[PDB]
């Protein structure tokens, strides 16, 4: 609809994760979910680093784009 | 405690208010805070309507004024934005005595007012407004009663203040001349008018600032009156006098009514105006020209029936000075506001409703920078005004409020037609005004008058030479943009004609020297010739101390001094004693930086005065975080960047800028949608106007500078205001630029001094001259000149040779040279020719061997150094292993020379902290060579950004938001305190240009790595980076939609080209990856290299034949491989 | 202009080339394809106004040529209150190009009309919001309601307008409700659907010299009176002047009523004060050359040429050939103000426009103002002809 949203699917492309979506509180919500599901997985992952890299692998594994 | 303090002052300690805020008393008490402050708004719109100067207040100033009423003091402070021509209020016993104009007349009033505390601001300020009005008029009369009769001129000017005088002269000019009109006897008067003109001129001499500056101002007028006189007594008939004299505005006194202050009025064409007695000071009063009065005629006429007053033409004619001189005419002082497109209907009808009930004149300068849609839409409310004055009315409706109609408004508007970024007015509003051209103004006559005022010994000799030698300067110099020898520039040189009349004597020289120091900055060398030969055709005929403060502040700083250097920053220096805008225009990298920097240090050594500069970059920020933006969701104002500037040192809290020099910076091209604004700021009204109606002076002491390398989309509103220094070349030679880069990055790390003295022997001028010489033939792609290539050549080989410190201790003579030799070389190779091709390369290294000389380290194309000893890249390959699987992986890179050389130069010019851009076709391995670089490293993080079209500085910063912390000005550091961070920018080049032509995002970049920091545009502060590197890739300027980058950004990087690998490089990187692939199949190892081969061949026969000549889609790299 | 030429001539063929003889069709196909440059020919005329048409395209009396085709067949032309007088629609949209607007025309009319006109432009929220509750009261309850500008705001005009006229197609059910909408034609598309429901007019200036005078005078103590004549006089002189761009004036420029109003209100200040008929006639004439008229003027050339009329019409004779032909002399103060308006009126009524005003009424070569109207003539007939092959 708006050429913003180009600049949303260039991005998810370019890279796993969308900056934009993820400011502030809602970064910090998002490594909390990411401990959650991280402890639920049995897995050790301390720092935001390691918990943000995890996150953006998994994206780049499981979703698929097709234009 | 600052805020309850604050908020108990304003609203806890006043029980009268409660009335009005009941609300918010109640709140108070119990206790946030700011939620209260910002609920008042109301109630000050309520003490806006009780006193509509109060429509030129910003809230806060409001908040104070409502406050202190015990005190009287911020009241007074108030005075320049409230009245403009009051600069303070006399208090004595508590009780008004007068007022101080700007200038420093003193008003008395007739009676003292008593203040009281009960009696509010606006209460005895419209009891101020009367008297000030009646003791006007009252010392109109007594002069005038004293002139008529028969009192002299030069026994009354030194006793009451400049209107008195003038009008009281004007009155008895008009009497004197219309009884002449009677008859034909004119001799004698004018005989009278040039004694009294030849006596005023005389005791301008010996007199006292108030007084000299009134006799300046009554001499205009008698000169004025004495060319009228002259052309009535040269009449040839009756009619032709009744019909000259009928032109010309003449002073008449109700002397039969009753009404005192509507007593005098003003006859013109038959149609009379009333005369208003506001004071207004002692104003610089303008020449009188047949167009002035032309001007004032038409006015008249459009005033007669209230039509908007309207002034169209070119820039610089003197519009606006019209209209306040129009003004001042009529004894009023017309208010000023400069439109943007920040304003929308809500503005311009809120400043229409201020103008309506305060009963003032208000003057639209720019009018046509209007957006359409307003223009259409605020034709309504003009028409409003139009008919209720018309009629009669007594209430008119704006914004949903009906508000009284003050019989004595008038609307004006300045636009100039066809200029970049103006717009068109529709016809239903042009309907409403009254337009007159302003094309031509009559330069000799106000140059001959100005001379004659300042006393020359021959002012209409000088005129003549001035007026025709600027008429010849626009008729022979070379056709470029910012050539304007019209009114302004004449102003300009008289102006600069006042401080040198002791210098010279009143005479050819002081005209001379202005000429000069007016006009060469701005020349180039033809045009300087030119001006030189005209100037010497036309015209008959010690900054000593200055210029060691230059020596020293160039010397200290490092640069070297120059001839041509120490000429710019002459000009610069004689230009800003009397321009407080200047704008800088120079190839990128000519020193512009350095010429302002090394001049200002020195007027601070030469004065003593602090220097407070500020830099800001204005394309990368908006105008709404520039001038600032009122919210209307709340009618909340906030101030941007240079609004905060400006207020901040108006308050000037603790007096820190009463001894300093405050500079603002433009670093960034001229925009005419940004600098526009600044209009008002810049030329002699000398005030920034804001959106919501405050009115922000601009002290003396307060320049800003413009820094730019183009004049391409800047009209002459802009360069006709500004002084202009042209940067026709490099202010230094190369010598010298190497010899400031190696001492900058010298003293930036015994042995450091030896090591000093064989490096800079290394960089033998000599050689160096012709290894640059022919250098400039090869081919750069996305190239920058060599004169801003050094900086790479001198950073890195410093960075380098430093690098093996450790290990000079123990060499010998010989080893020292060879290891600095071959370091140099290549250091000068890849800053040279790093961004060209291959071949290149190696022929440049031919050349570099053939120029230092034989018998010097021998650079070759995979020399190296190891732990010390010499060797080469080509003998340091390992070979890989891989299995199967790791095909798969996006990580491996099989190692080969080419690979290794682009990644130990990518490395080192990251060490050695120069900003990177890499360059070259779509797949040939830039991200991936960056990556593999620093993915072994220990000392880098990386974080990655993909530029496209549309994307912002916002994108940028939100990038870092998880790796950076801000740590209190304020600092950018990364999250982790033992890693660095290397910003990658892919794509840099696609982000599309906007209307005018420039890249914000580009310019941010720039912003980033050459100030090391940026603006935090909310809070409007100073970010500094500490430890955050730029690198960054693109494909060349040549591919579809690739935008090319300007020279000010890319000079401060080093550019890599990166190719695609040969043919037999592809054939044995894929034999290597297939031959890992068949341990799956090892019965079919014998096939590894014809597939490779045929892998190969398949790639690039379908490269070569599937072109993007057939389908746009159609692009082949090493990827599919 | 151009356009109802075109059509007078096109429906003139179509008429006659069916209703008269072939000899009659085949003159007047020679005719157009000479007015075009097309073909050149003489028609056989045994046939008068075949004739007469002959002598002007000879003569070359080119516009004359063109308003051959009108006179002769069409007796009657409407103006804009006639349109919206007589009309079933009860939205207008009026159209013209840019300095060009007749806002004026409306509210003349309201006025005689006895009508309350509301004027509202657009380009803004807060008059779009202001408009929409104004045209639901004008429907319930009567009055003219003008929407200036709408192109300014099409993203309005394409949803909210595009329906109400929709819903007044529907209830025709109030007889005081008017809308007028102005628009330019230089402008952006407005809706089809939405012009389709609309009356619209084209408003532009008139083109004749003496029919110019004629209804200024017709809008409208003796020397008040004969001063305005004058004045009426020279706005027209003055306006067709202004159609010769590259011939009468250097540079374009527009003179509309507000010129001639602000000329009106200073003869009249003049006359208040000069009682003696001692009329200041130089003040006049340098007031309306310098500040009226000049004030739009920024050449020299061009406000020389402005003077010249001036000096031309106000110089105060005893009896003015203000054009070659109609003389006029000066009142008699014994006359009464409606005797001299009748015997002004009679001056201007009498005479006759020749088909060379645009040379001797304007005083310009005949050489320079031939190429102006004959490649008018060109294009007009070039488009006629063919319309009439297809
Ligand atoms: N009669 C006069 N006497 C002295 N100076 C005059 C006179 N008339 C004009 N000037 C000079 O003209 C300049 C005033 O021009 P002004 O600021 O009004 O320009 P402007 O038309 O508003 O410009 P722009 O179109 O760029 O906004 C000043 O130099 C003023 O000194
Ligand atoms: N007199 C001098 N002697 C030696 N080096 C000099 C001298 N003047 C300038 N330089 C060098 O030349 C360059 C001048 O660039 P500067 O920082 O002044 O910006 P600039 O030319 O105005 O460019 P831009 O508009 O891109 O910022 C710097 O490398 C400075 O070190
Ligand atoms: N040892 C190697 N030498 C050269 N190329 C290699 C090597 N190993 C793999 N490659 C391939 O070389 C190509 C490198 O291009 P890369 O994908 O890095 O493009 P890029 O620099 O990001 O390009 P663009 O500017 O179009 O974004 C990839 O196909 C990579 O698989």
């Amino acid at each position: 609809l708006e050429t913003a949203f180009l600049e949303r699917m260039n991005t998810l492309l370019a890279n796993a994760d969308i900056p934009d979506l993820f400011q502030g509180e809602e970064y910090d919500k998002l490594l909390n979910n990411l401990r959650n599901k991280t402890r639920s997985l049995g897995l050790l992952l301390d720092t935001e680093q390691e918990l943000y890299d995890w996150f953006v692998g998994e994206i780049a594994k499981n979703l698929h784009v097709v234009f | 405690q600052f805020y309850w303090l604050d908020l108990y002052g304003i609203l806890g300690e006043n029980l009268d208010i409660q009335n009005f805020l009941p609300l918010e008393t109640s709140k108070f008490k119990s206790l946030s805070l700011k939620m209260i402050k910002s609920s008042l708004s109301t109630f000050l719109e309520r003490q806006r309507r009780q006193f509509p100067r109060f429509y030129f207040l910003g809230n806060d100033d409001l908040l104070k004024i409502i406050g202190s009423g015990k005190h009287h003091d911020q009241v007074s402070k108030f005075m320049k934005k409230m009245f403009g021509s009051i600069e303070s209020i006399i208090f004595f016993e508590d009780s008004i005595t007068g007022v101080r104009s700007v200038e420093g007349e003193v008003l008395n009033l007739n009676e003292k007012i008593e203040l009281k505390d009960s009696i509010q601001a606006q209460e005895w300020l419209n009891i101020l407004d009367t008297e000030i009005k009646l003791s006007v008029f009252t010392q109109f009369r007594d002069c005038l009663g004293q002139l008529k009769d028969g009192t002299d001129i030069e026994v009354v000017v030194s006793k009451y203040i400049f209107q008195a005088i003038l009008l009281s002269a004007q009155v008895m000019w008009t009497e004197l001349v219309e009884k002449c009109l009677q008859t034909n006897e004119f001799s004698k008067y004018w005989k009278e008018v040039d004694m009294k003109i030849k006596g005023l001129l005389d005791k301008l001499n010996k007199s006292s600032d108030n007084v000299k500056k009134k006799i300046e101002a009554l001499l205009v007028e008698y000169l004025h009156f004495n060319n009228v006189i002259g052309q009535l007594k040269n009449c040839s008939t009756k009619e032709e006098a009744r019909l000259l004299w009928a032109k010309v505005q003449k002073f008449y006194q109700k002397n039969d009514t009753l009404d005192d202050l509507n007593s005098v009025f003003i006859s013109q064409s038959g149609y009379l105006l009333q005369y208003k007695f506001e004071y207004i000071g002692i104003p610089e009063r303008l020449i009188y020209t047949p167009l002035l009065l032309v001007g004032f005629a038409t006015l008249t006429d459009s005033l007669h029936q209230k039509y908007g007053g309207c002034f169209f033409g070119p820039a610089g004619t003197g519009k606006t000075e019209t209209v306040k001189a129009f003004g001042q005419n009529l004894g009023r002082v017309v208010v000023v506001f400069n439109c943007d497109d920040s304003f929308d209907y809500q503005v311009l009808s809120r400043l229409l409703v201020g103008i309506t009930q305060i009963g003032a004149w208000g003057c639209f300068d720019e009018f046509n920078r209007l957006d359409e849609k307003v223009l259409s839409a605020v034709s309504a409310n003009i028409q409003q005004i139009q008919n209720g004055l018309q009629v009669g009315k007594s209430h008119i409706t704006l914004l949903e409020e009906e508000t009284p109609l003050s019989p004595h408004t008038a609307v004006f508007i300045t636009l100039n037609p066809g200029y970049n970024g103006r717009s068109e007015l529709p016809e239903n509003l042009k309907k409403s005004f009254r337009e007159f051209s302003m094309k031509s103004p009559q330069s000799g006559t106000i140059a001959e008058m100005i001379l004659q005022i300042m006393g020359f010994e021959d002012s209409k000799s000088l005129a003549s030479k001035i007026v025709h030698f600027l008429e010849l300067l626009s008729s022979k110099c070379s056709s470029m943009n910012h050539y304007h020898f019209g009114l302004r520039t004449l102003k300009g040189v008289l102006r600069n004609c006042s401080p040198l009349v002791s210098e010279f004597g009143e005479g050819e020289k002081t005209v001379v020297e202005s000429l000069k120091r007016v006009i060469l900055p701005s020349l180039g060398d033809t045009d300087e010739l030119v001006f030189k030969d005209e100037l010497s055709k036309i015209f008959d005929s010690n900054s000593k101390a200055i210029v060691q403060c230059l020596k020293d502040a160039g010397q200290r700083s490092g640069f070297s001094m120059s001839e041509e250097f120490l000429k710019k920053c002459m000009q610069f220096y004689y230009m800003q004693k009397t321009q407080q805008a200047l704008i800088l225009v120079g190839k990128a990298g000519c020193g512009k930086t350095a010429t302002w920097k090394t001049v200002i240090d020195a007027m601070a050594i030469f004065d003593g005065h602090a220097n407070v500069v500020y830099v800001i970059d204005t394309k990368v920020l908006t105008k709404e975080s520039l001038y600032g933006s009122m919210l209307k969701a709340t009618l909340e104002w906030r101030d941007g960047l240079f609004t905060s500037i400006l207020r901040r040192v108006n308050d000037d809290i603790t007096g820190t800028f009463k001894n300093s020099r405050i500079w603002v910076v433009f670093d960034s091209d001229l925009d005419p949608e940004y600098v526009e604004a600044m209009n008002s700021v810049l030329d002699d009204n000398k005030i920034l106007t804001l959106p919501n109606g405050e009115r922000l002076p601009i002290p003396p002491n307060f320049r800003i500078l413009f820094e730019t390398d183009n004049l391409d989309h800047t009209t002459p509103a802009t360069i006709t205001r500004c002084g202009l220094l042209w940067f026709s070349t490099d202010v230094c030679s190369i010598s010298s630029k190497i010899d400031h880069l190696l001492n900058k990055s010298y003293e930036a790390l015994f042995e450091l001094d030896k090591l000093k003295d064989l490096i800079s022997d290394s960089f033998d001028m000599a050689s160096l001259t012709n290894i640059f010489t022919c250098s400039n033939d090869l081919v750069h792609i996305l190239g920058v000149r060599t004169f801003n290539k050094l900086e790479t050549a001198v950073q890195l080989a410093v960075h380098l040779i430093s690098s093996y410190r450790q290990w000079f201790q123990n060499l010998d003579d010989k080893s020292l040279k060879d290891v600095i030799t071959l370091l140099i070389k290549r250091s000068l190779l890849y800053a040279l020719a790093g961004d060209s091709t291959g071949e290149s390369q190696r022929a440049f290294i031919q050349t570099i061997n053939t120029y230092f000389g034989h018998d010097s380290q021998e650079l070759s194309d995979y020399s190296t150094i190891v732990i010390l000893s010499f060797s080469s890249f080509c003998s340091e390959i390992p070979s890989v292993s891989l299995e199967a699987h790791e095909v798969m992986r996006p990580d491996i890179v099989i190692p080969t020379i080419d690979t290794i050389k682009h990644e130990k130069i990518f490395y080192d010019l990251l060490n050695s902290k120069r900003g990177i851009i890499l360059c070259g076709p779509p797949g040939s391995g830039k991200t991936m060579i960056m990556n593999n670089a620093l993915r072994n490293s220990s000392l880098y993080d990386v974080v990655g950004i993909n530029f496209s079209k549309d994307t912002t500085t916002e994108h940028i910063l939100s990038a870092l938001h998880r790796h950076t912390n801000y740590v209190t000005g304020l600092t950018l550091l990364p999250k982790s305190d033992i890693k660095n961070l290397v910003l990658f920018c892919d794509q840099i080049n696609l982000p599309k240009l906007d209307k005018y032509g420039s890249q914000n995002v580009v310019l941010f970049l720039r912003q980033l790595m050459e100030k090391q920091g940026f603006w935090k545009t909310p809070e409007n502060k100073w970010v500094t980076i500490e430890r955050i590197h730029i690198v960054g890739a693109c494909n060349p300027p040549t591919d579809p939609g690739r935008i090319p980058m300007s020279e000010r950004f890319t000079r401060h990087a080093a550019i890599l080209y990166l190719g695609y690998p040969s043919g037999k490089s592809l054939s044995q990187i894929y034999e290597i990856y297939y031959k890992a692939i068949f341990k799956l199949v090892p019965e079919f190892r014998s096939y590894t290299e014809p597939f490779a081969r045929a892998s190969v061949h398949l790639y690039n026969e379908c490269k070569a034949r599937y072109s993007t000549g057939l389908q746009s889609h159609y692009l082949f790299s090493p990827r599919e491989l | 202009k151009k356009f109802k030429m075109i059509m007078a001539m096109t429906m003139f063929c179509l008429y006659k080339f069916d209703i008269e003889s072939e000899q009659y069709k085949e003159a007047v196909l020679t005719m157009i394809g000479v007015l075009s440059e097309s073909s050149d020919g003489v028609p056989k005329l045994t046939n008068d106004d075949l004739r007469y048409l002959w002598d002007y395209v000879t003569t070359k009396s080119y516009i004359s040529a063109l308003n051959w085709f009108k006179n002769e067949f069409f007796v009657d032309e409407w103006n804009i209150a006639d349109v919206v007088a007589n009309s079933e629609n009860n939205y207008f949209t009026m159209a013209s190009e840019r300095d060009v607007d007749g806002t004026f025309k409306l509210i003349e009319l309201a006025k005689a009309s006895k009508e309350s006109l509301k004027i509202i432009p657009l380009g803004s929220i807060e008059n779009l919001n202001y408009a929409q509750e104004e045209i639901s009261k004008s429907k319930i309850e009567g009055g003219w309601i003008l929407l200036q500008n709408i192109q300014m705001s099409l993203s309005w005009v394409k949803t909210y307008l595009h329906k109400h006229v929709e819903e007044t197609k529907a209830a025709e059910e109030h007889e005081k409700f008017k809308m007028f909408m102005t628009c330019h034609l230089t402008g952006d598309k407005l809706p089809a659907p939405l012009l389709q429901r609309t009356d619209r007019v084209v408003y532009e200036d008139i083109p004749g010299i003496l029919d110019t005078v004629k209804d200024l005078w017709g809008s409208q103590g003796v020397w008040s009176v004969y001063c305005t004549f004058l004045l009426s006089w020279f706005h027209a002189l003055i306006t067709a002047r202004t159609r010769l761009v590259p011939h009468g004036f250097s540079k374009k420029y527009y003179f509309n009523d507000c010129d001639f109003q602000f000329a009106s209100v200073y003869l009249e200040n003049v006359l208040a004060t000069n009682s003696t008929n001692n009329i200041p006639w130089a003040q006049v004439r340098d007031h309306i050359a310098t500040i009226v008229y000049g004030g739009k003027i920024d050449e020299e050339k061009d406000l020389e040429v402005v003077a010249k009329l001036c000096a031309h019409v106000f110089c105060g004779s005893d009896n003015l050939q203000i054009v070659p032909g109609v003389r006029i002399p000066q009142p008699l103060l014994q006359q009464s103000e409606e005797e001299e308006r009748a015997r002004l009126t009679a001056i201007l009524s009498n005479t006759i426009e020749p088909a060379d005003s645009l040379s001797s009424w304007l005083q310009l070569p005949r050489e320079s103002i031939l190429d102006y109207e004959r490649l008018q003539a060109k294009e007009v007939a070039s488009s006629t002809e063919q319309l009439l092959q297809e």
